[PDB]
């Protein structure tokens, strides 16, 4: 139960660690 | 024994050789080989220069 | 006397091979 | 002391997260580097030291 | 990043990119390299949070730990586990040095110089230089070697490496005799590949491991050595291309034989790969099953040596096309496999019937039973025994795992170095764009071939 | 049957350091482009 | 007819995208391309050469080999069609007799036939008595065939 | 071994044979 | 099984094999942004 | 290569050699054979050789008699019968008895002979019991069917003839020569059985 | 003038040849030619061979009551196992013919000549200015060739479970083949089937619209024609993008059943759907893989007649 919950926590915060990068870059205009 | 046989199937010989004689071969044809290109190397041209061959 | 017929068939197949491999028409203006 | 070294390394963790997300933004966003230096300096290092102080904690558990 | 109007490379090729830019190619590799690091922490620690110490490591499906086993952390006799702290400490060390190679990697990728020919003329250089793509060669041999001392040290100094040929079950042993001698050394690599031979997959003790691994490390530092000192002859630049889609084809090659390489060491070896971690091979499993069943009817009261089968060759002792004492049935094509459970009953001239008439110790009958029960075959579903069996087991055997993968590897890799061979050949020759359709070379030889 | 074996083990050596001193020839400049 | 149509598929294609001509800069050739252009895009010369002296004949029609692409599988499966046409009245190419008679008189004749008609056998048997229930079939343990080996 | 083989595999072989070496002999003396 | 110490954090390493695959995900998304220029 | 020499080689040294085949020969000991004391003894290490494999065929011309004939042999090796364990008794007379109890005692072979003819059998004498002096001790032994009754389609007995030639008392170790005669392959009942003729060494510890 | 070596060098790596002998060449034609000579020697005339090394041997030679469809070159026996057997480690010749080496020396020599036959294709390329990628494309029947002749019998421990040189062969190892590990279930197998039938329809499809476009160098008319019948618009208007797909599709399918082949060399078969639906007391349900299941189980009790004699296969 609540070891899933940790799991598809860490899951969905790793995934969203990749394309929030980009979506930063760009906002902000970098030379992505 | 009924026949004679090589008897090297299994032995794991180097180069699967067993008698002298088939490695006096062996070295007989490479060093005959290697004599004649040797002696034909110089029409194939010469990279003296340090800096020859095909390159990109 | 059949094993003479299959051989025959062979070796005429494999000269029909080498007869169009070799004694082919010449091709122009590809 | 395992809540110790628990807190700390949930704090390395957190750490880590902020790192590895900002330092590609600030590598990548034009005129960045220069004037975010200190930021990155002083969060590499104390990724460095959180995880030093995690290894000792754990030699002392 | 670049566009194809400014490169020629569409995004499908957008590595291509990189061959004129020393230091973005540069960061890509450190960060390939922070990857593979990556991934081998992260596995290891995977395999460390699902790993039951009281069953064997071939029953969990677990690739990694045989190899640290191996290298005898944390084993004991037998290959009993004591304590999985080491595969712990590898796994967050690899995964922490990934770290520092990732940032280095996203550094000389984005900010560092694009090429470092000229602000940092030692590390720059050019694909057709010659002579400092012989020092880099240099470089990474002398570090080969180093790590291949490094292992040497491993197994003999700091603690010992596991030998399965021990007395009894294999254990952990220090390898103080290495065998150093340059005529059994090299008697591996010019030995047939074929069966009985097995070439270098027939090393079945750790000495002859250890002393051809101190005779790589030397002979690769005195190689980089050489290189660093030394530019190629004329008759190597007589035959070579000088260019980095070259020297990636010649690598490409490499690699793929020992991919293959490694495929068939993996699958028949069991010396290097001791069977109590891998579990045990296809030849061990078959001359296990035949192994139990001989001494179970033997133990029910039969006459083992009379014992003629349907065809009249021999239901359990036979000869081998050689003259050995061989296990009969199907399994004759496994005569020539040996471990250590089976070797004690084994005399001059094969198996000896006094031997194994009272002379079978408890752990040798215990491990033929486990090898049997568990063989190498299994399912994509990971099913095991053969196609036409019932959904009960769920096993298959890492053996298995690595051999297909491992070959499948191989056979790309071997299709990337005829790929990148042909293109490198013919973007020197100056084709590899299209035929120039205004001197074309075949409008001006002779017609008819 | 050993004659056998010498004969294989000469045709083999030959063909084979043909084979090797044909690619030492000079070869990648056989190409018909310009360069 | 199916093996010949793919194996002709696959060479076609290396051959035209291993004979373009240099239409344009740059590496990747598929921007060199017009539509609508009136000039050919690879040399049928360099081909017919190339496949002439590595295999022995070469094609040197446009419309004679793309017609003979049409009409390889097709044949193929026409014939195909015939076969099982013929097997839709249990007109089955079966058996040899001539090598089923050498076997029946002669106890040691083997031939890779005479395994695949065991496999047949044993197909039929051990699968019949669940592919087609209506029959009832209720085959005894004793009488499926099987390899006395075990 | 019968005759009704042998005699239709020699037919079928010859008869071809001959009509397509009279198709090319026109067309080579044309 | 992981050390007592570390026993929580058993379900992070969970997920940590599959990262590097979603890298090669990743390098398409950079794509997508730039509109596969 | 005599007991104490095969004795002596490891497993690896054997493997591929075709020694695992051969049979031990005696070097020592004197050909006198009156050292050898009179008394019974458990006959271990009974170890068999052949030499020659002629086979009796009757003669392709009208005019010929029935022959033994040369053969070719076609499985490699495997044809020796070894770890022979049996019982040996001599007498002071000079009379002897030779039985054989267990071990591999049997081997399938198969050779061709002149016209490519090939014929199989299965090598043995299991069941020995010969008595008879020291030279030219004859007795008999039963031959088992070439195939079990399992086989599928896609008792018999023959004489032999043992001879004592070097004794060696200090250690035993008999050696002489033996030659038998024994029916062919008879399965299936598809041709009626031939007779093989076996001449070879033989080698024993009689301890 | 020029030495002898330059000479022949020269009229090695020459184009004016009817057929290129190249530097692969010069190993390639003498290693096919002795495949080919005992191949057929063999073919023609050879004893039985036993292939199963339970003193048994099976004849597949024309003249020991053999016709062309049943005709093999009966594979090594089984007591070789992965031994190298040439002619001079046997005793005899006669011994050579019956333990099955002249498989053996024609697998060798063919695997050897097929190499150098894509090696020859490369280096033919390279002499003519031609972009060097056709070799590439025929590796795909080559590495299922290897596959099918070298790689399984080395997984399998044994020659004797090689394909046989015969017609009847083929049919028998694809039995054998299934019977033993699920061929037709495996996605790569799978894979090999689409791309030999996609091989098929996009050569009929494209000979259709290239032959039809050829009125009195494909014109744009084609790609509208295919546009309009299937609803794919501008999918394939490129050229030398449809001539690649050509290309890339089939190869792919072959390198993928090729590569399942030597997977299941080492003894990893294939999908297993044998007793899947349950009802809920617990009885099995059958399925259509369940009768392919007993199809298999079949196929494996009459798979060796007298070769086994332990409970499971494990060889
Ligand atoms: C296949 C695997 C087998 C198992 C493993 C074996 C491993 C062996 C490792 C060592 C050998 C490696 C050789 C690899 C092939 C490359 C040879 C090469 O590129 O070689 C190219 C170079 C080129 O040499 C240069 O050639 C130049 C051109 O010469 C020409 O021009 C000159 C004037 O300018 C002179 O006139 C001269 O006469 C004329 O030939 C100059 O002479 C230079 O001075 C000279 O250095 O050769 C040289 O490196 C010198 C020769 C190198 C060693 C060759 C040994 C050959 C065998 C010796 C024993 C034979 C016994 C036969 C017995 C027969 C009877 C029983
Ligand atoms: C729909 C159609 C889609 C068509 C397009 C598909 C495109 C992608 C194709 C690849 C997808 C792979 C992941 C999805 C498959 C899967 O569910 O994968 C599931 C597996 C295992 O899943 C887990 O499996 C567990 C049990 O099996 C495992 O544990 C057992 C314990 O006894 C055994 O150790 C066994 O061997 C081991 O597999 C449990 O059942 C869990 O519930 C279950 O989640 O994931 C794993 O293994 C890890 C996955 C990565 C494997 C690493 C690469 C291996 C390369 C081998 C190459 C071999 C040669 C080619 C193939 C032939
Ligand atoms: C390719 C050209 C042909 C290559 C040589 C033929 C290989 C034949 C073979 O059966 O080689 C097998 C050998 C291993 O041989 C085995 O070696 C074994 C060694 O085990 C022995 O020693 C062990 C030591 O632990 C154990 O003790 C074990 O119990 C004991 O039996 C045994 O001796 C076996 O009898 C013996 O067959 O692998 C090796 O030598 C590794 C060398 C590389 C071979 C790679 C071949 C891959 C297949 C070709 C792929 C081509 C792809 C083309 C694409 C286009
Ligand atoms: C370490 C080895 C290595 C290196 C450094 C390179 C480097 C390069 N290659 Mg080469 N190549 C290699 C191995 C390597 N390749 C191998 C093994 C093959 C055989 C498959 C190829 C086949 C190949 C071709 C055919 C081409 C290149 C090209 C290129 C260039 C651009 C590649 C690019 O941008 O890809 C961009 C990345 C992609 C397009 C993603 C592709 C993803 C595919 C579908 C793989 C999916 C992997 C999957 C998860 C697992 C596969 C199955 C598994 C069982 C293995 C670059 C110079 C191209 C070029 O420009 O040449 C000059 C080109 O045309 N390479
Ligand atoms: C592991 C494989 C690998 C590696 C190392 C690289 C590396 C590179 N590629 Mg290649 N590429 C790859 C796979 C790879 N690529 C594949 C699979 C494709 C097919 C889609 C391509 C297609 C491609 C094209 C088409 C081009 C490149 C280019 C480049 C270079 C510049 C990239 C850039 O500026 O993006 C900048 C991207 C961003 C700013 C977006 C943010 C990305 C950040 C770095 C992600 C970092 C995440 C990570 C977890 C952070 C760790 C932090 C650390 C402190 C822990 C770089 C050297 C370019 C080139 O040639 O340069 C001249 C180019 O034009 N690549
Ligand atoms: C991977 C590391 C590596 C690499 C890439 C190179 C690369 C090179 N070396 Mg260096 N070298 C290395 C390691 C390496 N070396 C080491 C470790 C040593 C120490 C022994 C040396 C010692 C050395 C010397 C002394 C010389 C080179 C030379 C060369 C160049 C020519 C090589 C060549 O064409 O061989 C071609 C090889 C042959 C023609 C031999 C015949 C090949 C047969 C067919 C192979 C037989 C294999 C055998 C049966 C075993 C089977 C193994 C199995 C995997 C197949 C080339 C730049 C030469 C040069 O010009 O540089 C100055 C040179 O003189 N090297
Ligand atoms: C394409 C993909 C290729 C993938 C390759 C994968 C790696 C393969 C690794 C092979 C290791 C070989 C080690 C040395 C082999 C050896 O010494 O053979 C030695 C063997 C053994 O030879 C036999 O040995 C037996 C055991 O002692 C007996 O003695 C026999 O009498 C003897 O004949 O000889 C051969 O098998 C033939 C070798 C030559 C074959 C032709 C080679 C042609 C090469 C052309 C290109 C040259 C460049
Ligand atoms: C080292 C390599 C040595 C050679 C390898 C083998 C090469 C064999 C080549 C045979 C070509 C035969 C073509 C005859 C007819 C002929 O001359 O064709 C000529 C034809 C070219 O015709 P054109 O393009 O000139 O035609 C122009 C039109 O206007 C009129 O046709 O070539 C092809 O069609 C290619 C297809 C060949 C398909 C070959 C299939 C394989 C052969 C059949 C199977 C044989 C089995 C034998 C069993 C015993
Ligand atoms: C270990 C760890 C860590 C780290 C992590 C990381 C670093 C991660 C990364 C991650 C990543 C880096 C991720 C990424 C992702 C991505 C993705 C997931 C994507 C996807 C996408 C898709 C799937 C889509 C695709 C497409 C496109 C877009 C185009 C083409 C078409 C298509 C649709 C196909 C830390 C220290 C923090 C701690 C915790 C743990
Ligand atoms: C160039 C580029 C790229 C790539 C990049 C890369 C690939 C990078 C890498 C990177 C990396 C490779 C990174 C890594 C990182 C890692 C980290 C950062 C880690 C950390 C760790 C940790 C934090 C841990 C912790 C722990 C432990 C110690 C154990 C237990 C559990 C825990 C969790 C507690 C691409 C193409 C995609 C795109 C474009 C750009
Ligand atoms: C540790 C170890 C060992 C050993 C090791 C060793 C000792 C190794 C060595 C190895 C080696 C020692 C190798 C070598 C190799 C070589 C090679 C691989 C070569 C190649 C060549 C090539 C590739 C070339 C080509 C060519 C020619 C012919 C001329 C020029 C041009 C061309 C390119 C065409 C033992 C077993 C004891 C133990 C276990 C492990
Ligand atoms: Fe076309």
């Amino acid at each position: 139960n609540i070891e899933l919950a940790l799991t598809l926590v860490s899951l969905v915060l790793v995934v969203s660690a990749g394309p929030l990068v980009v979506v930063l870059l760009s906002a902000r205009g970098g030379n992505l | 024994l009924v026949d004679e046989r090589m008897n090297g199937d299994g032995t794991g010989r180097p180069f699967g050789v067993n008698d002298p004689v088939l490695g006096w071969v062996l070295l007989g044809v490479f060093g005959t080989m290697w004599a004649i290109w040797f002696i034909g190397q110089k029409d194939l041209g010469d990279f003296e220069d340090a800096d020859d061959g095909l390159k990109l | 006397m059949e094993a003479l017929v299959y051989t025959f068939l062979l070796v005429g197949t494999l000269g029909i091979i080498f007869f169009s491999i070799f004694f082919r028409d010449p091709p122009r203006m590809i | 002391m395992t809540s110790i070294l628990q807190v700390a390394l949930l704090a390395l963790i957190f750490v880590s997260f902020a790192l590895v997300v900002g330092v590609p933004v600030v590598f990548a966003t034009p005129n960045g580097w220069t004037d975010n230096k200190g930021a990155v300096f002083s969060g590499l290092s104390l990724w460095l030291l959180l995880v030093f102080v995690v290894g000792i904690l754990n030699s002392f558990v | 990043g670049r566009d194809q109007e400014t490169t020629g490379f569409a995004w499908w090729s957008g590595n291509a990119r990189l061959i004129n830019l020393s230091g973005k190619l540069l960061g890509a590799h450190v960060a390939h390299a922070g990857l593979i690091v990556f991934w081998a922490g992260a596995m290891n620690l995977f395999e460390v949070s699902h790993f039951v110490p009281e069953k064997p490591m071939y029953e969990q499906g677990l690739i990694l730990l045989p190899h640290i086993a191996t290298l005898g952390y944390g084993v004991g006799p037998g290959g009993e586990i004591i304590d999985t702290f080491p595969y712990f400490v590898s796994g967050v060390l690899h995964l922490i040095s990934s770290a520092v190679l990732g940032f280095g990697g996203v550094y000389h990728s984005l900010i560092g110089p694009e090429t470092l020919e000229e602000s940092y003329p030692f590390f720059g250089y050019v694909w057709k230089d010659k002579n400092k793509m012989t020092n880099i060669l240099g470089y990474h041999l002398i570090m080969l070697g180093l790590g291949a001392w490094l292992l040497v040290w491993k197994a003999m100094y700091f603690g010992g490496v596991y030998d399965t040929w021990a007395p009894g079950g294999g254990d952990v042993r220090v390898i103080t005799n290495p065998t150093t001698n340059a005529a059994v050394i090299f008697g591996y690599l010019v030995k047939s590949p074929f069966g009985g031979d097995g070439w270098i997959c027939s090393v079945d003790n750790m000495e002859d491991i250890i002393g051809g691994h101190i005779w790589i490390g030397t002979l690769e530092i005195l190689g980089g050595i050489w290189h660093i000192y030394t530019t190629p002859w004329p008759w190597a630049r007589r035959a070579f291309v000088w260019s980095g889609e070259a020297y990636l084809s010649y690598s490409l090659g490499a690699i793929g034989v020992m991919g293959f390489i490694a495929c068939c060491m993996s699958w028949f070896n069991n010396t290097a790969y001791p069977s109590e971690f891998y579990g045990p091979t296809g030849p061990e499993a078959s001359q296990s099953q035949a192994f139990t069943f001989l001494v179970r009817d033997q133990r029910l009261g039969a006459n083992v040596a009379s014992a003629q089968g349907p065809t009249g060759l021999g239901k359990y002792l036979m000869r081998s096309p050689t003259g050995e004492i061989i296990f009969g049935g199907e399994t004759m094509r496994f005569w020539d496999f040996r471990g250590p459970w089976l070797e004690p009953l084994r005399g001059p001239n094969g198996l000896d019937l006094n031997k194994l008439k009272n002379d079978i110790q408890p752990w040798q009958e215990r491990r033929a039973a486990e090898y049997m029960t568990h063989a190498p075959l299994g399912s994509l579903n990971s099913v095991g025994g053969v196609a036409t069996e019932i959904n009960a087991v769920n096993f298959v055997s890492p053996r298995s795992w690595l051999a297909c993968s491992h070959f499948c590897l191989g056979f790309f890799f071997f299709i990337g170095h005829l790929w990148h061979a042909g293109r490198a050949r013919a973007a020197a020759a100056g084709f590899e764009k299209g035929i120039d359709r205004f001197d074309e070379p075949v409008l001006s030889m002779r017609p008819l071939d | 049957m050993l004659t056998l074996k010498i004969f294989v083990y000469t045709v083999v050596t030959f063909f084979v350091c043909l084979f090797i001193f044909g690619f030492l020839s000079n070869d990648p400049a056989r190409n018909p482009g310009k360069n | 007819g199916v093996l010949g149509a793919a194996l002709l598929c696959a060479i076609h294609g290396a051959t035209v995208e291993n004979t373009l001509f240099e239409d344009g800069d740059g590496a990747n050739t598929f921007r060199a391309f017009n539509p609508t252009q009136a000039e050919e895009t690879y040399s049928m010369v360099t081909a017919n050469r190339f496949w002439s002296q590595i295999f022995g004949v070469a094609f040197s029609n446009k419309r004679w080999l793309h017609f003979f692409m049409l009409l390889v599988p097709v044949t193929g499966l026409w014939m195909s069609a015939i076969g099982v046409v013929g097997l839709a009245l249990n007109l089955r190419a079966y058996d040899f007799v001539s090598q089923e008679i050498r076997a029946a008189e002669d106890p040691e004749f083997e031939t890779f036939y005479t395994k695949n008609i065991l496999l047949n056998e044993g197909i039929r048997a051990w699968m019949a008595a669940q592919d087609q229930p209506h029959e009832r079939l209720v085959f005894p343990e004793e009488v499926l065939p099987r390899g006395n080996a075990l | 071994v019968n005759i009704y083989g042998l005699t239709a595999t020699a037919l079928f072989i010859i008869i071809p044979t001959s009509f397509l070496l009279i198709l090319y002999v026109k067309t080579a003396s044309t | 099984k992981l050390p007592e110490a570390y026993a929580p954090f058993a379900p992070i390493v969970d997920v940590l094999p599959v990262i590097p695959v979603f890298f090669i995900l990743l390098a398409f998304v950079w794509q997508a942004a730039v509109s596969f220029r | 290569l005599t007991f104490d020499e095969i004795q002596g080689l490891t497993y690896l040294q054997v493997k591929g050699s075709g020694i695992a085949n051969t049979c031990p020969v005696l070097e020592s000991g004197t050909t006198n054979l009156k050292e050898l004391k009179a008394g019974s003894y458990k006959l271990e290490n009974f170890c068999i050789e052949p030499t020659s494999f002629t086979v009796k065929e009757e003669s392709q011309f009208k005019g010929g008699e029935t022959e033994f004939v040369k053969t070719k042999l076609m499985t490699r090796l495997t044809y020796t019968l070894d770890a022979m364990s049996g019982s040996f008794k001599v007498g002071s007379d000079g009379s002897a008895e030779l039985k054989e109890d267990d071990g591999i005692d049997y081997a399938a072979t198969t050779v061709q002979l002149p016209g490519g003819e090939r014929v199989a059998f299965l090598f043995t004498i299991k069941q020995f019991d010969g008595k008879g002096t020291l030279d030219g001790i004859k007795g008999d032994f039963l031959v088992p069917s070439y195939r079990g009754s399992s086989f599928l389609d896609p008792a018999l007995k023959g004489s032999a003839v043992f001879s004592v030639a070097k004794v060696d008392p200090v250690t035993g170790e008999i050696a002489g020569v033996f030659e038998s005669i024994q029916p062919s392959d008879t399965d299936l009942g598809a041709k009626p059985p031939k007779d093989i003729k076996v001449t070879g060494l033989w080698y024993a510890q009689l301890k | 003038n020029s030495s002898l070596w330059a000479r022949f060098c020269e009229w090695i790596t020459s184009t004016e040849n009817r057929l290129y002998i190249g530097w692969f060449g010069v190993i390639m034609i003498p290693c096919l030619l002795t495949a080919t000579s005992v191949f057929i020697i063999a073919f023609i005339a050879a004893p039985p061979v036993d292939i199963d090394g339970i003193r048994e041997p099976v004849s597949g030679s024309l003249l020991y009551g053999n016709n062309i469809i049943t005709g093999a070159v009966i594979p090594t026996s089984n007591a070789i196992g992965l031994h190298f057997y040439p002619i001079w480690e046997a005793a005899s010749l006669d011994e050579w013919l019956y333990n099955g080496g002249p498989y053996q020396l024609i697998v060798c020599h063919f695997l050897l000549g097929v190499y150098c036959y894509m090696g020859r294709e490369w280096e033919l390329s390279f002499r003519l200015g031609m972009r060097p990628w056709i070799a590439v494309a025929y590796s795909a029947p080559v590495a299922a060739a290897s596959a099918v002749f070298l790689v399984y019998p080395i997984g399998q421990g044994s020659f004797s479970d090689g394909m046989p040189l015969g017609i009847s062969g083929t049919f028998n190892f694809m039995i054998v083949f299934q019977a033993e590990h699920n061929i037709l279930m495996h996605p790569f197998h799978m894979l090999g089937v689409a791309g030999v039938f996609g091989g098929s329809l996009f050569s009929a499809m494209h000979g259709s619209l290239v032959t039809s476009s050829l009125i009195r160098y494909n014109i744009v008319a084609a790609h509208g024609y295919f546009g309009r019948l299937i609803f794919q618009y501008a999918s394939f208007n490129n050229s030398r993008s449809l001539h690649f797909f050509l290309a890339a599709w089939p190869v792919i399918g072959i390198w993928f059943t090729a590569l399942g082949l030597s997977t299941m060399a080492f003894n990893l078969n294939g999908f297993n759907f044998n007793q899947s639906v349950v009802d809920s007391q617990g009885r099995v349900l059958n399925t259509w893989a369940d009768i392919i299941n007993r199809a298999n189980l079949g196929m494996e009790v009459m798979h060796e007649r007298n070769a086994h004699n332990f409970p499971l296969d494990l060889a």
